């Protein structure tokens, strides 16, 4: 006797996805308050975030379902090593143009200031941030807080699962009733 | 724009 | 590696179902064009037609999918059956309050006037009506087009299926790749 | 009105 709810869900989302029935994804995640939070591999997602690779990042977490306050923590620290970079340019960009950056500019106002403010000093101060609490132990953080976010599921798990009750009935049969 | 590659992919990816 | 695609779904609108999940199973009915049509037993659903039992058929029929003139047929004979008991406010109530009869007299206005006739006439003809095709006849067709229209799934069965998946990975392991 | 079983519960079940 084994059970589990969220993860059926998620077969079915999954399900969905592939089927392009994308109406039908939306208003399930939406119901059950279950995503489909799928990366290729949890290390790669890690790996990713800690390598940097703010691209391939956001563009994943662009797939993702959000929490504001992961994602406010994210893109900031992504501006962060962009003013470090001397990346003004994109950092600005991200800083007036993104959604998280903007719910942090109304939900924290001191906060977003703070990030402009780091942006319009001439050098960048890496003592006193990354003094505080180091780069890596920043993407670590960062990168644990998202990778509990996020689930790895083979590319048609389900209809693998439905083949398998298959084999299960032919091969050793069905218990009687 | 940006002389940075992931930089550039960022921008592309965001905007 | 065998294949069936509607079914699956099938399963999928019966799980969102017992999981009270109704506005996703709407969405997903309305965007693969597949209904879920439960009946206890296809034999029940075609005896309870046969024998003239209108009443539980109705109620079956109420929870399922519907082409417009297969219910059109169906309430028309209805009213037939009626207006042979003589219920005849059952039967005009039937010819006014309901959808497939309403929606008959806006497509067929003639049919309408014509069941209508039949309705208020001061005997029930039997001869001519059941004399083209008998009430055998006609309960058959019926009972065999909307069969057709109808399915059995077991109570629970997505999550018997995948309990099988995983008696089948515990007891007869996987292949490798 | 509706003495037969099969015409009330057709009548409820129809019209709640």
């Amino acid at each position: 006797i084994e059970i589990e709810s969220s993860d059926v869900i998620r077969l079915i989302e999954q399900f969905l996805k592939e089927s392009n029935l994308h109406r039908t994804l939306a208003i399930l995640q939406e119901e059950t308050n279950v995503s489909l939070n799928t990366v290729d591999s949890i290390d790669g997602f890690c790996n990713e975030i800690t390598s940097g690779n703010w691209d391939n990042v956001l563009k994943t977490v662009q797939s993702l379902k959000l929490p504001a306050k992961k994602l406010i923590d994210l893109y900031e620290h992504v501006i962060i090593e962009l003013v470090e970079l001397r990346e003004l340019a994109t950092a600005r960009l991200v800083a007036r143009q993104t959604d998280p950056m903007i719910l942090l500019k109304q939900i924290d106002p001191d906060r977003f200031a703070r990030l402009e403010s780091l942006i319009n000093r001439p050098y960048f101060d890496g003592q006193e941030v990354y003094g505080d609490v180091s780069k890596e132990k920043r993407r670590s953080v960062i990168a644990q807080t998202l990778s509990s976010e996020v689930h790895v599921v083979a590319p048609s798990r389900l209809l693998s699962l439905l083949g398998q009750s298959l084999k299960w009935q032919l091969h050793q049969g069905l218990l009687p009733p | 724009h940006s002389e940075n590659r992931m930089v550039r992919s960022l921008h592309r990816v965001l905007f």
